[PDB]
Parts: C-alpha cells; sequence; structure tokens
C-alpha cells in the first residue's frame, strides 16, 4: 500500500532534454530495483532504464547513450535524464518498483503512467 | 472363538509391547545381556559369557545377533517356560487358577520378567489376587522394588491386575492406525501438491523464469518422493516388514537417497540464485541462461545420482557387521545399514554443504541490506520472518535427522531405532512444506487458483 508520483512528462521538440521523476511514498525494502518502462504506439511494454538500490544500473540498447538514470539519497526518488529525443521515444512512461522483501519472488509496484510527445 | 479382530486377550501381545524386539544383544534396565524378546541370556558382566549361552540357545555361532524366526521361537519357548513355572509352583498356581483370562496373563508377565521363584515372594499380593481384592494388591504392588526398576511396565500390569481388562495395552492400536491415517495425508499433500507446481510452470508461459526452472527441479525431487519413497516406506512401517524383495529394498533406497539429496541440493541453488538474483540482478540477468541453469540442475542431479545409485547398486554403502549382513540376506528386511564412511560422505554433500551454503548465503542478504544507498520500517521486519520460515522449516525438518544419522554411527546405537524412522519422516514431510514456501508468488497465486477453477 505504497504509492508513485511520477512527474515531467510534456511535450518537446525533436532533439530537445526531458527530466522525469518517480517519488515512492511509503515503505519499500532495503533491496529493490526503481526503473522506468514505456509503451510505444503499437508496440509490447519495454524496458528503458533501471537502477537497482545497490547504485547500479541498466539501459535499454535504443536508449544507452542518451538516457540517464538516477536516484535521490534518501527519498527514493529515481530521476530520469533523456536526452537528444527521438520521435520514436514518444510513448507512456511508466515508473516501476521491484521489490524483494519476499525473497524467492519479486513484488511489483507501478504508477500512473505519463505522456511524453516528441515532435518529428 | 472366531475372533479374527486385530487385538486380542493374550500374554504374548502383552510381553511384546512390554519388551521390545531387538535381534542384536543389549542391557536392560538392571544391566543384564538380554536379547530378542527379554530374553535373559546371563548375569554375568562378560559379553563373552552372553554369547556362548546364546549359542547354546540357539545351536550355532549367532556372533550375539539372531533372526526374527530365531528370536520368536525363543519368546515362545519363554513364554511356555513362564507359564510351566507357574503351574508347578505353590504359591503361583492356588491364584492361577483363580484368575481369569486376563488376570492369568498379567501373573504370566511377572513371571516372564523376574522369573518363577521371584513372583512367589509376592506372599502378601499373589493372597489378595487370590481373594479376587484387586485394588487392594493393586496397591500393594506398587511398594515392592519391581514398581522402582521398571515403573512404566509395573504401572501397565498392576492396572491390569486392577481393571481385569487390556485398558493399559488397547491404548497402543489406536496409534496404529492413528498415525496411519496421517501418513495417508502426507502421501496426498506431497503428490497433488508438487503435481500442481509443476503443472504451472509447464503451462502458464509467465512462470518460465531461472528461479522457477530452479523451483520445476525441486517439485520434481519432491514428487517422486511422494510417488515411490514415502509410500513404500509407510507401507512398511504399517504392516512390520518389507514385502517386496532384496532387489526392490535397495532400489527403493537409491531413489530414496537420490530424491532426497536433489532436493536439498536444489534448495541450496535457489538460495545462491536469490542471492545474485537481488544482490548483483543485472549480472544475473546476463550470465545465467536457461541453458547454463539447465547445466546447473544436470550437475545436481549427477552429484545427487552419484551418492545415491552408484555406491548402492555396488553395495559400497553396505555395512559388515552381523545385522547388516543378516537384513541383505534377508528377504523381508529393509533397513538402512551403512558403514561410517557413507553414513559421513552422504551426510555432508545430502545436507550439510547445502545447509552451509544456504546459511551463509542467506547471511549474506540480511547483510547487504543493512548496507545500501538509504528508517526503522516493518517491510524489513516481515521480510525477516519470511527468511525465518525458509530457513527454519527445513532446519527443523531435516537437521534432528542427518544429526542422529551421524550419531548413529560415531558410536554403537544409544539412539533408538523408533527415533531414527520418526525422524527420517520429519524430513520427509519438507517436500510437502515446499510447495507452500517457494510458490507464494502472486504468478504462482493466479495460475494455481485457475488450474482448478476456484
Ligand atoms: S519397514 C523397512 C525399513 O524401513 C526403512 C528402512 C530404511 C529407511 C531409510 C530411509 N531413508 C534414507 C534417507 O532418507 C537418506 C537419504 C539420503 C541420504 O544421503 C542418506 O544418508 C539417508 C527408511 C525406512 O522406512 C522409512
Ligand atoms: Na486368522
Ligand atoms: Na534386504
Amino acid at each position: 500500500q505504497v504509492q508513485l508520483q511520477e512527474s515531467g512528462g510534456g511535450l518537446v521538440q525533436a532533439g530537445g532534454s526531458l527530466r522525469l521523476s518517480c517519488a515512492a511514498s511509503g515503505s519499500i525494502f532495503a533491496l529493490n530495483i526503481m526503473g522506468w518502462y514505456r509503451q510505444a504506439p503499437g508496440k509490447q511494454r519495454e524496458l528503458v532504464a533501471a537502477i537497482h538500490s545497490g547504485g547500479t544500473t541498466n539501459y535499454a540498447n535504443s536508449v544507452k547513450g542518451r538516457f540517464t538514470i538516477s536516484r535521490d539519497n534518501a527519498a527514493n526518488t529515481v530521476y530520469l535524464q533523456m536526452n537528444s529525443l527521438k520521435p520514436e521515444d514518444t510513448a507512456v512512461y511508466y515508473c516501476n518498483v521491484k521489490d524483494f522483501g519476499a525473497i524467492i519472488y519479486d513484488y511489483d509496484y507501478w504508477g500512473q503512467g505519463t505522456q511524453v510527445t516528441v515532435s518529428s | 472363538d472366531a475372533e479374527n479382530l486385530y487385538f486380542q486377550g493374550n500374554i504374548f501381545e502383552m510381553l511384546r509391547i512390554d519388551e521390545g524386539l531387538r535381534l542384536k544383544i543389549y542391557k536392560d534396565t538392571e544391566g543384564y545381556y538380554t536379547i530378542g524378546i527379554g530374553h535373559l541370556l546371563t548375569k554375568s558382566p562378560s559379553l563373552n559369557a552372553a554369547k556362548s549361552e546364546l549359542d547354546k540357545a540357539i545351536g550355532r555361532n549367532t556372533n550375539g545377533v539372531i533372526t526374527k524366526d530365531e528370536a520368536e521361537k525363543l519368546f515362545n519357548q519363554d513364554v511356555d517356560a513362564a507359564v510351566r513355572g507357574i503351574l508347578r509352583n505353590a504359591k503361583l498356581k492356588p491364584v492361577y487358577d483363580s484368575l481369569d483370562a486376563v488376570r492369568r496373563a498379567a501373573l504370566i508377565n511377572m513371571v516372564f520378567q523376574m522369573g518363577e521363584t521371584g513372583v512367589a515372594g509376592f506372599t502378601n499380593s499373589l493372597r489378595m489376587l487370590q481373594q479376587k481384592r484387586w485394588d487392594e494388591a493393586a496397591v500393594n504392588l506398587a511398594k515392592s522394588r519391581w514398581y522402582n526398576q521398571t515403573p512404566n511396565r509395573a504401572k501397565r500390569v498392576i492396572t491390569t491386575f486392577r481393571t481385569g481388562t487390556w485398558d493399559a495395552y488397547a491404548a497402543d492400536e489406536v496409534w496404529v492406525v492413528g498415525m496411519g491415517i496421517v501418513m495417508s495425508l502426507i502421501v496426498l499433500a506431497i503428490v497433488f501438491g508438487n503435481v500442481l507446481v509443476i503443472t504451472a510452470i509447464a503451462k502458464f508461459e509467465r512462470l518460465q523464469t531461472v528461479t522457477n526452472y530452479f523451483i520445476t527441479s525441486l517439485a520434481c525431487a519432491d514428487l517422486v518422493m511422494g510417488l515411490a519413497v514415502v509410500p513404500f516406506g509407510a507401507a512398511c512401517i504399517l504392516t512390520k516388514t518389507w514385502t517386496f524383495g532384496n532387489f526392490w529394498c535397495e532400489f527403493w533406497t537409491s531413489i530414496d537417497v537420490l530424491c532426497v539429496t536433489a532436493s536439498i541440493e536444489t534448495l541450496c541453488v535457489i538460495a545462491v540464485d536469490r542471492y545474485f538474483a537481488i544482490t548483483s540482478p543485472f549480472k544475473y540477468q546476463s550470465l545465467l541462461t536457461k541453458n547454463k541453469a539447465r547445466v546447473i540442475i544436470l550437475m545436481v542431479w549427477i552429484v545427487s545420482g552419484l551418492t545415491s545409485f552408484l555406491p548402492i547398486q555396488m553395495h559400497w554403502y553396505r555395512a559388515t557387521h552381523q545385522e547388516a549382513i543378516n537384513c541383505y540376506a534377508e528377504e523381508t528386511c529393509c533397513d538402512f545399514f551403512t558403514n561410517q564412511a557413507y553414513a559421513i560422505a552422504s551426510s555432508i554433500v545430502s545436507f550439510y554443504v547445502p545447509l552451509v551454503i544456504m546459511v551463509f548465503v542467506y547471511s549474506r542478504v540480511f547483510q547487504e541490506a543493512k548496507r545500501q544507498l538509504q528508517k526503522f520500517a516493518l517491510k524489513e521486519h516481515k521480510a525477516l520472518k519470511t527468511l525465518g520460515i525458509i530457513m527454519g522449516t527445513f532446519t527443523l525438518c531435516w537437521l534432528p535427522f542427518f544429526i542422529v544419522n551421524i550419531v548413529h554411527v560415531i558410536q554403537d546405537n544409544l539412539i533408538r531405532k523408533e527415533v531414527y524412522i520418526l525422524l527420517n519422516w520429519i524430513g520427509y514431510v519438507n517436500s510437502g512444506f515446499n510447495p507452500l514456501i517457494y510458490c507464494r508468488s502472486p504468478d504462482f497465486r493466479i495460475a494455481f487458483q485457475e488450474l482448478l477453477c476456484l
């Protein structure tokens, strides 16, 4: 019963930079993976960027080198720097939290989602 | 008397409860050398003196170990000698005749234990049993040295003298079927339980992860356990004997050691899996693939097969002592006799090595969770209870057995066989608890619901 507050999504010109944000209000297990997923028009839900609770990160092959994920020090707020945006990056970006408190499996939390549009 | 129900009114079934069946020479509560069913060999403190008297009774070199046929033959000889001793005495017979069939047996019990002349020592008690003053004789007998040395058996015999029924021994039969219906449930829970798990991962595509590929292995070892090991194991305990032959004795034993080793070693793999899947999830997803994981599983079964079927089918696991040789020669005996080598070698591989890894791994999990990029939350308290159940259950089930299994061989048995088989079953039921521990995921939850349409 925790919450995820997304903010940042909007209209940008092709090549412009955009910053996303996701505040995790509630109590989450220490070991976790926060990140972002997107749904391109007519495409399945894809992993954009993800950062473990241990600092390490992970990106997709189509965004690695343009997108840079990072997180706050104690507020559990993950920021997603999005630079050199493409018209094919236009999608619905969801916030995501992988909890590990069950040890054997991983429970998922999600956000409301934000719309990001890139003018081709 | 047209009586073919299980329990009857006889001294034979009465003594078997008081005096257990032991094929090898042992010492009673007094300290005298005894074999079989309460058959006194000698009061001599020398074991070799007991062997000589034993071999003069059987008629062959027994090496302090007899068979079931020879044990029963001695038992009936002793009971007959007890009765013939009662009838040939001046104090016993006037009482014996004036007793009912049940109370007659109670008198034979004492004579079977402390000899003809000994029971005749009870001048007051016998007079009271002769005048049918049961309650007074019940109190008087509770003041004897026989009561102070064997209070458990005395209380049962005295009660039988008092009531005139078999109330003290008939309570044994309720537990016979009472534990049978429990075993009947254990088998069902394991079979139906693990089939459900395997069916879920095999059908649904969302449950096809590396961790679940290990779950499938665990569910496989536990399934065969509930189909091969557990049933055949219970089938003998209830029937007191093994009715399948020597070839299937070791084969069933081979399956046992195989599946149990594969089950515990898989628990170890899952533990390590969930460590890397949490600690270093990005490297875990790249390095460990389904092909690599299939190699890991293959390794586990090979190690399990190398420590089960390989030594057993080659008679390497076998012990050398006289009691072991007999059981290997007996078609109705399928006891688990091993040497110091195999007992330790198997325990380390089957249990201890996975135990060490599972503890060290889960410790690092609780360790590296305190050192992250982050105030008294309850999400960590609940997660702590989870691992306390995962590891606690596995411990509470198998640890009592493998500790005893290692003590069972380090010294000549001071640990009862009743305890040995019981603690194996406490480990057996772990194969039923597993799906209730390693399949609580929301995806498993939804899968289990649709697999039976609840
Ligand atoms: S009624 C006939 C005898 O019943 C009987 C005999 C022997 C056993 C032993 C069964 N367990 C073996 C044990 O699980 C085990 C597994 C793996 C290893 O490595 C080792 O060393 C032991 C059981 C029964 O009846 C249950
Ligand atoms: Na009969
Ligand atoms: Na045998």
